[PDB]
């Protein structure tokens, strides 16, 4: 075995090797020195990150400000034109036209329902919306159990008829406005513009159950956050049909609940256990229902029913005040079938002013006495429901919102607030969005207060959505490099806005479907949740994070400049970047906005050329049929201009954009000069070095391919033969490599995928990058990020020549950081090549942890999916590690043991380069196993609730809360 | 009424209506089977 000295010596001959053949063939100075020799085609203007945050938090303010004056003239226009509504139910006499959604629009059709006229609307095709739409009429649905023709259905269509104009009024004013919506308290709900609904009723074989009720943007703004907990009767009477219709019932109850909603289950039979792992009131987020919906399923019916330690427990779980809680309406639902004792003792003291609300739920077809549970309800101002049948828990598991609400209708004008939703998938395909609801109430003769008898409850809600690509419009990210992003925040934690946010629903658990019970044509619902990323779970968490993440939630202001390691793009590598971030509260809202940025990007070039042919003899170096002598190249699908539309297929794209420029001088009335005029420049930029530098260069003889990936989108591979291979994206605001380019001072090595499909390893080759650095009046600058494809067998030539082609005394390979194989002395290696070196030799990565050369963290992925497991596609959880070097010290000399053997490694790190140089003696002197240590997504269900929950994460609720006004009527059970 | 009373706790979402569970009801039952008509079914259910 080789001394450490010869290894030492052996190594500096080729980094010296790589590094040269790098420097030399990507030109790095050379496009150093074109960026510095011109000086006056840009000038370097600054990104102050406390202005830019302030201006962003403003337009997030005047948009979120904008949406909610809209709501708040239709929310008059519905409560003024319902206190002037007759209730007739003469329809057939004068019919009610209106255009029902989820219809066949055939015109042959003609059913004609008595009551009611149909529309056939002409649906014009559509931007900002990806579907069909009209702007004369609102759409209504209806959902599926409810007949439409009910004089409760028939005079809603009736009434809500005038909104058609407010809805007019606000497009009108704003085009940029998204759908506008009234849900009714009756279930049904108008929007505008009409488009067809996704799935209609019976012309596919897919069923829609929407309700308007159920909806999550419907329930913020029908009442206040709530504090409830469920309680289960257990006794033996239960077991039967309705101890099965019971687990339905909660599992129901608990859609209805919200983040802010903090809920727990007990479940009394003689005593009051507990449902679950929880014992107080957890968050109810998609986690901790989860966990709840998961332990109501598993009951067993047994003993002596007992409502005495049933509310005893239940008013103890109440009054924890130690825990972190909504502190809003206190509720107790109990579901059961029959009572004989009214447990009147009890509710004396535990709740002698009535704070806590009471609701009794009689199910399944039974006889037991239901006097004493009514009787329940009617005490303690609550509410009464039977459930006999499944189809009968949909309505009555969301109707308690009507009782809920009654404290709210009485409190007025103050509580006519917007409240904003969490991100949430539409309903009708449009993606991520946020709604901002209001509530309208029933005013019927306010004038002289005649009535009242049902004046205590909301018509229904109106919202309007905000997507969420419109918010990411009022966030420029051009100016700041591919490192630099804006995060937005809830008072709960969730990310408003996030380059990590995605829009698959974030998953819970492994996911398990039976294959053997689903009955082929069904169709089962399919989701409804909020898509609640947390930041410190977009992000890879730190303690200086949390500081961070809390200090933002309590609307405060500052900056904040720490050391942290960024995860890469793809999930493989993890480099310690030094950032700074910046927040400030959007003042209309709860909403506070922040900022990364990586020191070196506090300055930005604007392209500073307006000369006629400077601008025009750029512009053709950008031309399909010029890729002879200047390299295939491509282009960012930036919004350049409104008109040409970024496409997915780049050649198509490149034509679009560089016919536009030939139809029509840059200046375009309607389109930022400042962007298009930087790619402009950008490819006089990488033009200068293609024609000045590489066709100088035209065959290196290990070098496959050269690029130069730059900002302003302009990716450059020089042979189009080569760019064939290049199987990145050609937004350069996404390539991987780009961004830990920028991060390291030194060259950088990416290793090629193992596996997969498509030419991506001796086709194309292992790269190198390296970004582009340059300093304009002392001010630092990296502009672009050069690099090179390597010939993989080239290379192993000169790597050949104590290791032989084969050698069975010991091999050696090369490594570079995040433990990737890229070369490999055996042949039966660098046949896997790009792979984790922990799956070809797990016995060595293992020990190379322990000697501390290597360093990883495991992170959680809440949006991905997988394959189910038997107990196409679900979300659910992965964990993914990434693998990083944490010490800085060059070399490594140590001995591994199995058990009964050794083994001798050296390991060297060749300096300026991420890569990495280890000798070993060969692994088949000694037969060892330890287990193969991978590095992949894989799926996983963690981190476990019940211990979370223990130290919460910070948070803060609602200022307001609308709960037991004195002059309720609380009469009607 | 011993051997039969609850002990109809199945969960599924059908009606067996001629159960044991009152006395009323078990007299009613134990008529039935003396008409003959359908004791079948009664025998079944407590088989299950
Ligand atoms: C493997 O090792 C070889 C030899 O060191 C290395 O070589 C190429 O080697 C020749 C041998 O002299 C170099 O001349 C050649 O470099 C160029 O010519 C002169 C030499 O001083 C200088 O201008 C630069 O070194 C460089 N510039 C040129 C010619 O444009 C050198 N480079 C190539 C690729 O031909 C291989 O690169 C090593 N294997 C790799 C690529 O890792
Ligand atoms: C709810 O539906 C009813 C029935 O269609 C609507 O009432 C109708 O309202 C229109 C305009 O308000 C009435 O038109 C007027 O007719 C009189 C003659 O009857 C004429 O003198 C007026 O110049 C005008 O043309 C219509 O007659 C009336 N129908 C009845 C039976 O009274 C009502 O407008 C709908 N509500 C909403 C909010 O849209
Ligand atoms: C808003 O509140 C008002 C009352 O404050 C509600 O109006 C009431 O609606 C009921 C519906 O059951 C009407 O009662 C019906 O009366 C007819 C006679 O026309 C009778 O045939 C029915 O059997 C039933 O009793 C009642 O007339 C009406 N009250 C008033 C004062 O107009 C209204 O429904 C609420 N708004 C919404 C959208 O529900
Ligand atoms: C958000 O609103 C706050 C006030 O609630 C603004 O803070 C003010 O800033 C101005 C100068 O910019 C000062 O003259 C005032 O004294 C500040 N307010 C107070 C009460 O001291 C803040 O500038 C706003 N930020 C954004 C981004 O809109
Ligand atoms: C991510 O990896 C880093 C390794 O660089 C971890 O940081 C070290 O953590 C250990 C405890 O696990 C401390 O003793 C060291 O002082 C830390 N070193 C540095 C440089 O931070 C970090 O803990 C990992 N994160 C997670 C969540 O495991
Ligand atoms: C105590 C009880 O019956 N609860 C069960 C538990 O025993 C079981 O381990 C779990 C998973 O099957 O489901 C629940
Ligand atoms: C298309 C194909 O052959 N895929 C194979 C896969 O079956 C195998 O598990 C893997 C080894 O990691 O190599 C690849
Ligand atoms: C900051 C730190 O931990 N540095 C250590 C260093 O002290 C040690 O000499 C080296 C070799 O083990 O590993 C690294
Ligand atoms: C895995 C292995 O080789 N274990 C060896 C065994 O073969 C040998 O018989 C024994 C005595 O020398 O020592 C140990
Ligand atoms: C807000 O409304 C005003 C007035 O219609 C308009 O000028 C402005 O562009 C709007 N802002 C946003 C972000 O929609
Ligand atoms: C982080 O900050 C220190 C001190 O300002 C600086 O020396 C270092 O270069 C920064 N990190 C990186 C990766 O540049
Ligand atoms: C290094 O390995 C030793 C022996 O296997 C082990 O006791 C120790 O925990 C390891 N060090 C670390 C950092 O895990
Ligand atoms: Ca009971
Ligand atoms: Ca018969």
């Amino acid at each position: 075995f080789p001394s450490a000295v010869t290894i030492k010596s052996w190594v500096d001959k080729m980094q010296e090797d790589l590094v040269t053949l790098a420097k030399t063939a990507s030109g790095v100075h050379q496009l150093v020195d074109i960026y510095e020799k011109y000086q006056d085609l840009y000038t370097v203007e600054p990104n102050n990150a406390r202005q830019l945050v302030e201006i962003a938090a403003r337009d997030i303010e005047k948009l979120l400000s904008n949406r909610s004056k809209a709501l708040v003239r239709l929310a008059l226009e519905a409560e003024k034109v319902q206190a002037a509504h007759q209730w007739r139910e003469d329809f057939a006499s004068n019919e009610v036209v209106y255009y029902n959604a989820k219809d066949d629009l055939d015109p042959e059709k003609n059913d004609s329902e008595p009551g009611s006229q149909r529309i056939k609307p002409v649906f014009i095709d559509d931007a900002n919306f990806r579907r069909q739409v009209s702007y004369q009429h609102a759409a209504v649905h209806i959902p599926t159990d409810i007949y439409e023709g009910s004089t409760i259905v028939l005079n809603e269509l009736n009434w809500t008829s005038a909104l058609d104009d407010v809805f007019k009024k606000n497009r009108e004013e704003d085009p940029s406005l998204l759908w506008q919506v009234f849900g009714s308290a009756t279930g049904l709900a108008r929007y505008y513009p009409a488009s067809p609904w996704v799935d209609n009723s019976r012309t596919p074989n897919k069923i829609d159950l929407y309700d308007v009720r159920r909806r999550p943007w419907y329930i913020q703004g029908a009442a206040s956050p709530k504090d409830m907990l469920i309680l289960v009767d257990v006794s033996g009477s239960v077991s039967g049909l309705t101890l099965k219709l019971i687990r339905t019932s909660v599992s129901e109850m608990l859609e209805t609940l919200s983040d802010d909603d903090f809920v727990n289950v007990a479940s009394f039979n003689s005593n009051a256990q507990d449902v679950s792992c929880f014992q107080h009131l957890v968050q109810a987020n998609v986690r901790n229902k989860k966990v709840l919906k998961d332990a109501v399923n598993n009951i067993t019916a047994k003993g002596i029913t007992d409502y005495k330690k049933g509310f005893s427990f239940a008013f103890e779980q109440l009054l924890n005040y130690n825990v972190s809680r909504a502190n809003c309406n206190k509720i107790i639902m109990l579901f059961t079938d029959g009572g004989e004792e009214r447990a009147q003792e009890i509710f004396a003291k535990y709740n002698k002013d009535k704070k806590v609300r009471v609701f009794t739920f009689s199910v399944g077809q039974h006889n037991y006495d239901r006097g004493p549970i009514q009787w329940m309800a009617c005490e303690n101002k609550g509410y009464y429901y039977e459930i006999p049948s499944i189809g009968a828990i949909r309505i009555n598991t969301q109707e308690y919102l009507d009782v809920l609400g009654r404290p709210m209708v009485l409190a007025g004008d103050k509580a006519k607030q917007v409240q904003w939703t969490n991100v949430y998938l539409d309903a009708l395909e449009l993606g991520l969005v946020i709604t901002g609801t209001l509530p309208v109430f029933n005013i019927t003769g306010q004038f002289e207060n005649k009535t009242n008898l049902k004046n205590q409850l909301i018509l229904g809600v109106m919202g309007v959505d905000v997507s969420l690509e419109d918010i990411k419009r009022l966030t420029p990210r051009f100016t700041l490099c591919p490192n630099g992003y804006y995060f937005a925040i809830d008072p709960n934690g969730y990310v408003l806005l996030h380059p990590n946010l995605q829009p698959k629903p974030i998953g819970v658990g492994i996911p398990t479907i039976n294959l053997r019970k689903r009955r082929p044509n069904v169709q089962n619902p399919k989701s409804q949740e909020p898509v609640t990323l947390d930041f410190l779970d977009a992000e890879l968490e730190n303690d200086i994070k949390v500081e961070i993440r809390n200090k933002m939630i309590d609307g405060e202001s500052g900056e904040k400049t720490f050391r942290t390691l960024v995860k890469s793009q793809d999930e493989r590598y993890i480099d310690k970047g030094n950032r700074t971030y910046t927040w400030t509260p959007v003042n209309g809202t709860d909403y506070s906005l922040a900022l990364v940025l990586p020191t070196y990007s506090f300055y930005y070039i604007k392209a500073k050329i307006e000369e006629t042919i400077t601008q025009a003899r750029y512009s053709e170096t950008l031309k399909p049929d010029n890729f002879e002598e200047s390299g295939y190249t491509f282009l960012a699908p930036r919004d350049y201009c409104s008109d040409l539309k970024p496409s997915d297929n780049n050649t198509e794209f490149l034509l679009n954009f560089n016919e536009f420029i030939d139809r029509k001088t840059p200046n375009n009335p309607s389109c930022n000069t400042d962007l298009i005029n930087r790619v402009l420049l950008d490819a006089g930029f990488t033009n200068e070095l293609v024609q000045n530098y590489w066709s100088k260069q035209k065959n290196i003889k290990g070098v496959k391919a050269r690029f130069v990936v730059t900002d302003g989108g302009i990716t450059r591979v020089y042979p189009k033969e080569a760019g064939e291979n290049w199987q990145e994206n050609p937004e350069t605001y996404e390539d991987s490599f780009y961004k830990r380019s920028l991060d390291n001072d030194n060259y950088v090595f990416t290793a090629p995928y193992f596996n997969k499909s498509g030419p991506g390893a001796y086709e194309s080759g292992i790269m190198v990058s390296k970004a582009v650095e340059i300093y304009i009046q002392g001010k630092l600058l990296k502009p672009a990020v050069v690099g090179i494809k390597i010939d993989v067998n080239s290379w192993i030539e000169n790597f050949t020549k104590d290791c032989k082609r084969n050698s069975d005394v010991m091999d050696c390979v090369i490594l570079d950081d995040g433990g990737f194989l890229l070369m490999a002395n055996h042949d039966d290696y660098t046949n896997q090549i790009g792979r984790f070196f922990g799956e070809i030799d797990p016995s060595l990565m293992r020990h190379l942890v322990n000697i501390s050369v290597y360093a990883f963290n495991k992170s959680y992925d809440y949006q991905s999916v997988c394959e189910p497991g038997a107990a196409s596609k679900q979300s659910c959880i992965t964990e993914q590690t990434q693998y990083f070097f944490d010490n800085d010290s060059k070399s490594f000399s140590g001995v591994l043991d199995c058990g009964n053997c050794s083994r001798i490694f050296h390991v060297e790190k060749l300096m300026n380069t991420n890569l990495i140089f280890i000798m070993v003696e060969s692994k088949g002197t000694c037969p060892c196993d330890t287990r193969l240590l991978i590095q992949a997504e894989q799926t996983s269900d963690g981190p476990d609730p019940c211990d979370m929950v223990k130290q919460p994460r910070y948070r803060k609720g609602p200022d307001v809360c609308f709960d037991n006004n004195v002059l309720e009527d609380y009469t009607d059970c | 009424m011993q051997l039969f009373g609850g002990r109809y706790d199945f969960e599924d979402t059908e009606v067996r209506r001629s159960n044991f569970d009152n006395f009323p009801q078990a007299l009613i039952s134990v008529f039935q089977v003396l008409t003959g008509e359908d004791w079948n079914s009664v025998m079944y259910n407590g088989i299950m």
